[PDB]
């Protein structure tokens, strides 16, 4: 057959799922240590004091 | 990057509590002493 000038050019492109905006939690701010850590320093000023 | 564990810094808690004990040790014998001189 004789196909007519392309109306839509193409190809083969990469789909993956859309990631999520990851809005910070509201108690944050406490990520940087483990909630171990934490407990333990409350434990640790208790003691101390 | 994750947050920090109990391992991480593990070592000084064991030093406060290590220091609690001395200073409770150091204390008691001075209490100790003072009692007997009197
Ligand atoms: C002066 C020593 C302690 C007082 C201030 C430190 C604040 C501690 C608050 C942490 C709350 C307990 C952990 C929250 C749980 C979590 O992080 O997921
Ligand atoms: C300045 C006052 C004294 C502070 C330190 C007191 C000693 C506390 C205990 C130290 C850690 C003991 C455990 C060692 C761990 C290991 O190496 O396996
Ligand atoms: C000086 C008076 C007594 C004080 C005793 C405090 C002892 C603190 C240290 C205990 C360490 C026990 C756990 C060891 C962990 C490890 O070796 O990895
Ligand atoms: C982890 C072990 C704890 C042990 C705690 C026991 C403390 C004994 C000291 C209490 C007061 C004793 C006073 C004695 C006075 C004296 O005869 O000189
Ligand atoms: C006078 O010298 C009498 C008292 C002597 C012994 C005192 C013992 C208590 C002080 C040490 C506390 C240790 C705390 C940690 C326990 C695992």
């Amino acid at each position: 057959i004789d196909f007519s000038k392309p109306f839509m050019s193409l190809g083969i492109s990469i789909m993956i799922k859309k990631p999520q905006k990851s809005k910070p939690g509201v108690f944050s701010f406490l990520d940087p240590l483990a909630y171990e850590i934490w407990m333990c320093i409350v434990f640790a000023y208790i003691g101390v004091s | 990057t994750s947050a920090l564990s109990l391992s991480n810094v593990a070592g000084v808690f064991y030093i406060l509590v290590g220091g609690l004990g001395l200073a409770m040790l150091v204390a008691l014998i001075e209490f100790c002493y003072k009692s007997r001189a009197e």
